[PDB]
C-alpha cells in the first residue's frame, strides 16, 4: 500500500462523497416522493432530502427556498385507472383544455420574465424599437396551416427574446380577428405558409390567451406552450 | 412512488408498439414494449456472460473476458466457447441499445417533448456498431472486434493503435480528440456559468441571463446564447463520436500504413520539393 | 420535417446589447462590434464588446511573447525560409534543456534556454488570464465557479511542464512546444511509464472525458427537446420551475430511474468535466515520482 494506493482509494471515497452531494442537490424539487393519491410516500430511498437553500430573486420578486412544501397550485383533472400503483391516470375531461399529459402547464409566476434591467424579456417586435427580421424567410403575413392542412389564421407579429434577439413566438390572427401566440420551436416557416404539425386548425382557438397585448406572463407562456405540445398526442386523430 | 409534480404526466398514450398493453411504470421506470424488449435482450446477454464466465472458470468481474471468434473464422459463426457467445452477446447488446433508444422515444411521445435525446444516443450506437460490426465485416472477420473484458478491451485498443505506429497521427483521430477536449472545455464553462449566475456572490440577488452574456462578452468577446450553448454541447459531443467512428472505419480497410506516413502529402508537396533546411530537408 | 431547433429559422436583430454594468470598470470595456449573420444561424449574432484591463493586457502580451518566442525558433530552424517554414510547421519543436542541465537556468538559448523563456511568458499569460476569469465574475456579482473550474485545467498544465519536471529534477521532463512533438512526447510518456492504460487515475480521466461527452449530449439534447417550453431559460426555470423542467426530469426518471433539477444538472456538469483533469493531474504527478511502471504496479496493488 503506497502513496498511489492511498491516493486512488482516497479519490474513490471522495467520489462517493461527491455523488452523495450531487444526488441530494438534485432533490430540491419534487421531493419528498408522494403516493399516487398525493400523500407522502412510505419509501424515499437512501439519499435524504437536502437542507433548504434560498435564492433572493432580483427586482424585488422575493425569495425562493428549496426544498419547500410542494403543491401543484392547480386542479389536476385526472384519476387513477388502477388500484395498485404504476398505471396511467386517465384524463377525466378534455386533457388539452385541462392541462394534463403532454398538455401540462405549471402554475408558474403570473408575472412576465424580466431581463437584467427590469424590462419584459419578451416583447412583440412592433413594440421592440429597432427589431426586424434579419435573415431567413420573414414570416409575418403568412397563412398558418395546421395538421389538418387547413388554414388557422395569418401571422401578424413576431414576439422576440430581446436580450438574446431570437424569435420565440408567432402571434397569429384567427377567424374572429383575435390572436393567439405560437411557439417558434413548434412551427415550420416556409416561403408561402407556416405549418404547425402539433395542432389542427379547429384547435388553434383553444390556445390559452394572454391578458395583455404587449407582454406575456410565465404562467401564460407555460399554458400556451404545453397546450401546443399537447396536440402531438391529442390532435393526432386529425393528422393525416 | 412519484415526484410531487409527476402525476399529471402519467397519462396513457404515446406508445409505438403494443397499444396500451405495456403502458405502465415499475417504480420510477417506465416499461412499454421496448423496456420489455430491453429486459429480454439484456437478460439473455447477461446469462450468456455468466455462461462465458463458468467456461472460463472465474467469477471475478475483472478477469471475465468474452472474446470474439478467431480471425480464421472469417465472418462465419463459431462454437459458443470459441466466439459464438461473443456473437450472440453482441446481438443482445445491439438489441438492448436499439430497444433502449426506442423506449426513450415512447417516453418523448408521452411527455410531448423533442426526439433529440434518443437521436444523440444513436450516435453512441453507431460507434459501437462501428467497432463490432461495420469495421470487422469490412475487414472480413469478427475477430477484429474488441473483447468484452474490463482490461482486455483496453489491451485491444492498445494492440490496435500500435499497429499504425502512433494512432495520434490519424488525422480523424485528432479531429475526434479536438472535439472531445472542446466538449469538456465547454461543459465546464457552461455548468460554471449557470452556477455562477444561480449562486452569485454573498449579499447578492440571483443574477440574470444578461449577467451570463456580459461575463462571457467581457471574458472572450462573444456570448453564444443560452440556446446556442446547448446546441453547441450537442454538436460538440456528437461530432467527437462521429469522427471517432470515421477514424476507426477507415483504419484497416482503406488505410494500412503507419498513420504518420499520411503526413508525407504535405511535406513532399511540389512547391517546396527538395529544399535544404528544416526537419525533412 | 418537424423543425428541430438546431439552426435558427428566422434570425431577428435590434440594438446591440451593452450588458450589465454592476461594478465593471466601463473605462476598460471596448465598444460593441459587428453582427455575424453567419453565427446567427447557430447562436447569438452579436460580436463583442470585450473587457480588456491591466490583467487581460498583461495576459495577451506574454501570451503573444510565448507565441513569438516559439515562432522565431521555428523561423530559425527553417533557415528563415518562408517555404521551409510552412513545410515543416507541424514538425518544428522548441525542446527543453537536455537532462544534465537539470533545473538550471544557465542552459544556453539555442539548447534549452529559449524553452525556458517562452515557458515563463506562457506561465504569466495563463495565470493572469486565470486572475481575469475571476475578476470578470467579481465585477458582475457572480460566483467564481468559472475560475475554479479553470484552475482544474491549469492544474494538469502546471503538472506537465512545471510541477512534475521539478520533482523529476530536470526541465528535460517537460512537454516540448510543437504540434507533432508534443504528441510524440505523449506516446513516449506512456511507454516509459509502463502503459498508462493501467494508471488508475488515467482510466478515471477517461471515464470523465467520455462521461463529459455523454452528459452534454444528454443535457444539450434535453434542453433542445424542451425548448418548446422555454427550457433554455435556465435561470428562471431554476427560479420558478416550469413544465419544461418537469418534463426534462421525468424523461430521465422514467428512462433510468432518477433525474436532476434544472440547477443540479449544472453541478453534475461542472464536476464531470472538472474531474477530467483533477484525476488526470494526479496520475501524471505520480508517474516517475512514485510509480515507475504502472502495469507492474497494477499487479502489486489490486
Ligand atoms: C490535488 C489537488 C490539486 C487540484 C488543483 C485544482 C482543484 C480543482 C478545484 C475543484 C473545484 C471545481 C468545482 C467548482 C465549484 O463547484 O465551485 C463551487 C464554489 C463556488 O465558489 P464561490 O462562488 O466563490 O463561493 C460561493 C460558495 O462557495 C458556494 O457556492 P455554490 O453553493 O454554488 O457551490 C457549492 C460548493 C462549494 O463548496 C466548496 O467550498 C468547494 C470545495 C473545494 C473545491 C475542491 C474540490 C476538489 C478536492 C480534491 C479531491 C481530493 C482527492 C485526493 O459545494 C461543493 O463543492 C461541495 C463538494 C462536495 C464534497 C465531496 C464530499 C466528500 C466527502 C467524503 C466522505 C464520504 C465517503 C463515505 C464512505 O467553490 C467554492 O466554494 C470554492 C472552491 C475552492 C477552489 C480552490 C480554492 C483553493 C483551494
Ligand atoms: C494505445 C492506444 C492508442 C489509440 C488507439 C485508439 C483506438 C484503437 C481507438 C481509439 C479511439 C478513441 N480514441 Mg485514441 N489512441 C491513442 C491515444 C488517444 C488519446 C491520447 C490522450 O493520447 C486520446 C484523447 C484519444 C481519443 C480517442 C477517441 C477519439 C476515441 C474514444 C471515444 C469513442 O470512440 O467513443 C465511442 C463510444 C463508444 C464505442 C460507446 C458505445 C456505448 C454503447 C452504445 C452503450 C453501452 C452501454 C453499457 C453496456 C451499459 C452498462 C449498464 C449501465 C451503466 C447501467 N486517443 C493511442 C495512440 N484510440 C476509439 C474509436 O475511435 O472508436 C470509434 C478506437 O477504437
Ligand atoms: C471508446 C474506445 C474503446 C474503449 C476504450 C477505453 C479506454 C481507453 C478506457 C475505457 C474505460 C472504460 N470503458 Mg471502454 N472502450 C470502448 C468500449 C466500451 C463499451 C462499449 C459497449 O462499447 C463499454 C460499456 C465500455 C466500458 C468502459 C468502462 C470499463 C470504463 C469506463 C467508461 C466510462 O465511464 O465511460 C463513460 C460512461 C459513463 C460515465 C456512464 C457509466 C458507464 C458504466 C461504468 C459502464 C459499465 C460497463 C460494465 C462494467 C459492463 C457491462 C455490465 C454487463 C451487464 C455485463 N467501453 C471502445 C472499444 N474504455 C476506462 C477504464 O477504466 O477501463 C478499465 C479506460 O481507461
Ligand atoms: C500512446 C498515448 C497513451 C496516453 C498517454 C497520455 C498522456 C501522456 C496524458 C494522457 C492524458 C489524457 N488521456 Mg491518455 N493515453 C493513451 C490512451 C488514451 C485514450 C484511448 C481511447 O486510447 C483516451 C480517450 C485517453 C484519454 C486521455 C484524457 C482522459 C487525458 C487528457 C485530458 C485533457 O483534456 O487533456 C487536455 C487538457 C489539458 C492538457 C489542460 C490544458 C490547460 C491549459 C492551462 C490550457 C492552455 C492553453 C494555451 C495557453 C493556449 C491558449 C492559446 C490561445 C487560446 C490562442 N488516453 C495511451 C495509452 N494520456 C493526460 C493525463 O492526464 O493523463 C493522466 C496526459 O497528460
Ligand atoms: C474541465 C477542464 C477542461 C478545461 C476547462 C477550462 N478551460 C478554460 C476554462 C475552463 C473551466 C476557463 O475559464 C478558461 C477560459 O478563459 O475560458 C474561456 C479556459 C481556457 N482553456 C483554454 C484552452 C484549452 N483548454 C483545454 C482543456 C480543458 N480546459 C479541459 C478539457 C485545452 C486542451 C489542450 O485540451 C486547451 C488548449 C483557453 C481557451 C483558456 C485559457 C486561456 C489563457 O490563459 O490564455 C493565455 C493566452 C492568452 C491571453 C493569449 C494567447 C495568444 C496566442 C498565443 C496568439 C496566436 C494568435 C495569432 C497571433 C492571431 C493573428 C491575428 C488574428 C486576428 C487572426
Ligand atoms: C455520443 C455522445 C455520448 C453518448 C451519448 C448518450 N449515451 C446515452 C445517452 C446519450 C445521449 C442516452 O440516452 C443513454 C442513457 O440512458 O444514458 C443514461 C446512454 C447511455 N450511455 C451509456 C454508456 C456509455 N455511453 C458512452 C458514450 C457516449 N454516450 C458518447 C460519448 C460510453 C463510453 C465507453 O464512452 C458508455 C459506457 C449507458 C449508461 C446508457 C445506455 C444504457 C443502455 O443502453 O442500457 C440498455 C442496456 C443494458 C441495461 C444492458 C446491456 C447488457 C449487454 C447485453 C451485456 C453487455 C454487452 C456489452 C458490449 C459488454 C461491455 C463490457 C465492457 C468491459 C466493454
Ligand atoms: C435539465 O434536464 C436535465 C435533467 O432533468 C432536470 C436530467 O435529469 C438530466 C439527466 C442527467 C442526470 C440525472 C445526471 C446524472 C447522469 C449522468 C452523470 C450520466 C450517467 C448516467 C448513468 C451511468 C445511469 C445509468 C443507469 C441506467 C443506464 C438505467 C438503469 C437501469 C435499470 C436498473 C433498469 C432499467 C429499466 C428496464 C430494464 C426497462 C423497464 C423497467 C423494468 C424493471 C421492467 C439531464 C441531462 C438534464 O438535462
Ligand atoms: C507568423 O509567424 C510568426 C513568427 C509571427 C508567429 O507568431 C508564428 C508562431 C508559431 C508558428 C508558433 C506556434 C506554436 C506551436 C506549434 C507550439 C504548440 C505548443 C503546444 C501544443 C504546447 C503543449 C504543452 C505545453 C506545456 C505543457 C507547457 C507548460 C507550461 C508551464 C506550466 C509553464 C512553466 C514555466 C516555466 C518552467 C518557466 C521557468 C521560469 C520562470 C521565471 C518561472
Ligand atoms: C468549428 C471549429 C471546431 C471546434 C469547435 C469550435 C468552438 C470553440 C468553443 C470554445 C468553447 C468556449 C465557448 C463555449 C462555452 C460557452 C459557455 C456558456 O455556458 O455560454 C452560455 C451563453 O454564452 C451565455 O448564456
Ligand atoms: C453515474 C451515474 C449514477 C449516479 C447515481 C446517482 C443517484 C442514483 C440514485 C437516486 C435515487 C432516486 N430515487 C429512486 C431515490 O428516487
Ligand atoms: C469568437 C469571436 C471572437 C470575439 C472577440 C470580439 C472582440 C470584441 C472587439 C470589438 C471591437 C469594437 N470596436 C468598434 C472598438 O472595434
Ligand atoms: C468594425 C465596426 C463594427 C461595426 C459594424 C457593424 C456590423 C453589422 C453590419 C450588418 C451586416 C449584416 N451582414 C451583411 C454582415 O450580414
Ligand atoms: C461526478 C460523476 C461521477 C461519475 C463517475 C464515473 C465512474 C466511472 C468508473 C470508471 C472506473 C475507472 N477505473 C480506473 C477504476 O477503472
Ligand atoms: C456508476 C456507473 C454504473 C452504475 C449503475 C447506475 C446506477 C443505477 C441508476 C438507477 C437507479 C434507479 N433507482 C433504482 C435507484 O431508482
Ligand atoms: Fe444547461
Amino acid at each position: 500500500f503506497d502513496l498511489a494506493s492511498l491516493a486512488i482509494y482516497s479519490f474513490w471515497i471522495f467520489l462517493a462523497g461527491l455523488i452523495y452531494y450531487l444526488q441530494t442537490e438534485n432533490m430540491r424539487e419534487g421531493y419528498p416522493l408522494e403516493n399516487e393519491d398525493g400523500t407522502p410516500a412510505a419509501n424515499q430511498g437512501p439519499f435524504p432530502l437536502p437542507k433548504p437553500k434560498t435564492f433572493i430573486l432580483p427586482h424585488g420578486r422575493g425569495t425562493l427556498t428549496v426544498p419547500g412544501p410542494e403543491s401543484e397550485d392547480r386542479p389536476i383533472a385526472l384519476a387513477r385507472t388502477a388500484v395498485s400503483e404504476g398505471f396511467p391516470h386517465a384524463p377525466t375531461g378534455d386533457p388539452m383544455k385541462d392541462g394534463v399529459g403532454p398538455a401540462s402547464w405549471v402554475a408558474r409566476r403570473d408575472l412576465p420574465e424580466l431581463d437584467g434591467h427590469g424590462h419584459n424579456k419578451i416583447k412583440p417586435m412592433k413594440a421592440a424599437a429597432g427589431f426586424h427580421v434579419s435573415a431567413g424567410k420573414n414570416p409575418i403575413g403568412l397563412p398558418v396551416r395546421g395538421c389538418d392542412l387547413e388554414i388557422a389564421g395569418k401571422v401578424v407579429d413576431i414576439w422576440v427574446d430581446i436580450p438574446e434577439q431570437m424569435a420565440r413566438f408567432l402571434e397569429v390572427e384567427l377567424k374572429d380577428g383575435s390572436t393567439r401566440l405560437l411557439p417558434m420551436q413548434m412551427v415550420k416557416v416556409q416561403s408561402n405558409r407556416v405549418h404547425v404539425n402539433a395542432l389542427s386548425s379547429d384547435l388553434f382557438a383553444g390556445i390559452p390567451t394572454i391578458k395583455s397585448p404587449t407582454e406575456v406572463t410565465l404562467l401564460e407562456e407555460d399554458k400556451i406552450c404545453g397546450y401546443v405540445a399537447g396536440g402531438l398526442m391529442y390532435a393526432a386523430p386529425k393528422r393525416k | 412512488a412519484l415526484l410531487s409534480f409527476e402525476r399529471k404526466y402519467r397519462v396513457p398514450g404515446g406508445t409505438l408498439v403494443g397499444g396500451n398493453l405495456f403502458d405502465f411504470w415499475v417504480g420510477p421506470f417506465y416499461v412499454g414494449f421496448f423496456g420489455v424488449a430491453t429486459f429480454f435482450f439484456a437478460a439473455l446477454g447477461i446469462i450468456l456472460i455468466a455462461w462465458s464466465a463458468v467456461l472460463q472458470g472465474t467469477w471475478n468481474p475483472q478477469l471475465i473476458s468474452v472474446y470474439p471468434p478467431a480471425l480464421e473464422y472469417g465472418l462465419g459463426g463459431a462454437p459458443l466457447a470459441k466466439g459464438g457467445l461473443w456473437q450472440i452477446i453482441t446481438i443482445c447488446a445491439t438489441g438492448a441499445f436499439v430497444s433502449w433508444a426506442l423506449r426513450e422515444v415512447e417516453i418523448c411521445r408521452k411527455l410531448g417533448i423533442g426526439y433529440h435525446i434518443p437521436f444523440a444516443f444513436a450516435f453512441a450506437i453507431l460507434a459501437y456498431l462501428t467497432l463490432v460490426l461495420f469495421r470487422p465485416v469490412m475487414m472480413g472477420a469478427w475477430g477484429y472486434a474488441f473483447p468484452y473484458g474490463i482490461w482486455t478491451h483496453l489491451d485491444w485498443v492498445s494492440n490496435t493503435g500500435y499497429t499504425y505506429g502512433n494512432f495520434h497521427y490519424n488525422p480523424c483521430h485528432m479531429i475526434a480528440i479536438t472535439f472531445f477536449f472542446t466538449n469538456a472545455l465547454a461543459l465546464a464553462l457552461h455548468g460554471a456559468l449557470v452556477l455562477s449566475a444561480a449562486n452569485p456572490e454573498k449579499g447578492k440577488e440571483m443574477r440574470t441571463p444578461d449577467h451570463e452574456d456580459t461575463f462571457f462578452r467581457d471574458l472572450v468577446g462573444y456570448s453564444i446564447g443560452t440556446l446556442g450553448i446547448h446546441r453547441l454541447g450537442l454538436l460538440l459531443s456528437l461530432s467527437a463520436v462521429f469522427f471517432s467512428a470515421c477514424c476507426m472505419i477507415i483504419t484497416g480497410t482503406i488505410w494500412f500504413d503507419q498513420w504518420v506516413d499520411w503526413w508525407q502529402w504535405w511535406v513532399k508537396l511540389p512547391w517546396w520539393a527538395n529544399i535544404p533546411g528544416g526537419i525533412n530537408g | 420535417a418537424e423543425y428541430q431547433n438546431i439552426f435558427t429559422q428566422v434570425q431577428v436583430r435590434g440594438p446591440a446589447d451593452l450588458g450589465m454594468t454592476e461594478d465593471v470598470n466601463l473605462a476598460n470595456r471596448s465598444g460593441v462590434g459587428p453582427f455575424s449573420t453567419l453565427l446567427g444561424w447557430f447562436g447569438n449574432a452579436q460580436l463583442g464588446p470585450i473587457y480588456l484591463g491591466s490583467l487581460g493586457v498583461l495576459s495577451l502580451f506574454s501570451g503573444l511573447m510565448w507565441f513569438f518566442t516559439i515562432g522565431i525558433w521555428f523561423w530559425y530552424q527553417a533557415g528563415w525560409n518562408p517555404a521551409v517554414f510552412l513545410r515543416d510547421l507541424f514538425f518544428f519543436s522548441l525542446e527543453p534543456p537536455a537532462p544534465e542541465y537539470g533545473l538550471s537556468f544557465a542552459a544556453p538559448l539555442k539548447e534549452g534556454g529559449l524553452w525556458l523563456i517562452a515557458s515563463f511568458f506562457m506561465f504569466v499569460a495563463v495565470w493572469s488570464w486565470w486572475g481575469r476569469t475571476y475578476l470578470r465574475a467579481q465585477a458582475l456579482g457572480m460566483g467564481k465557479h468559472t475560475a475554479w473550474a479553470f484552475l482544474s485545467a491549469i492544474w494538469l498544465w502546471m503538472v506537465l511542464g512545471f510541477i512534475r519536471p521539478i520533482l523529476m529534477g530536470s526541465w528535460s521532463e517537460a512537454v516540448p512546444y510543437g504540434i507533432f512533438s508534443h504528441l510524440d512526447w505523449t506516446n513516449n510518456f506512456s511507454l516509459v511509464h509502463g502503459n498508462l492504460f493501467y494508471n488508475p487515475f488515467h482510466g478515471l480521466s477517461i471515464a470523465f472525458l467520455y462521461g463529459s461527452a455523454l452528459l452534454f449530449a444528454m443535457h444539450g439534447a434535453t434542453i433542445l427537446a424542451v425548448s418548446r417550453f422555454g427550457g433554455e431559460r435556465e435561470l428562471e426555470q431554476i427560479a420558478d420551475r416550469g413544465t419544461a423542467a418537469e418534463r426534462a426530469a421525468l424523461f430521465w426518471r422514467w428512462t433510468m430511474g432518477f433525474n436532476a433539477t434544472m440547477e443540479g444538472i449544472h453541478r453534475w456538469a461542472i464536476w464531470m468535466a472538472v474531474l477530467v483533469t483533477l484525476t488526470g493531474g494526479i496520475g501524471i504527478l505520480l508517474s516517475g515520482t512514485v510509480v515507475d511502471n504502472w502495469y507492474v504496479w497494477g499487479q502489486n496493488h489490486g
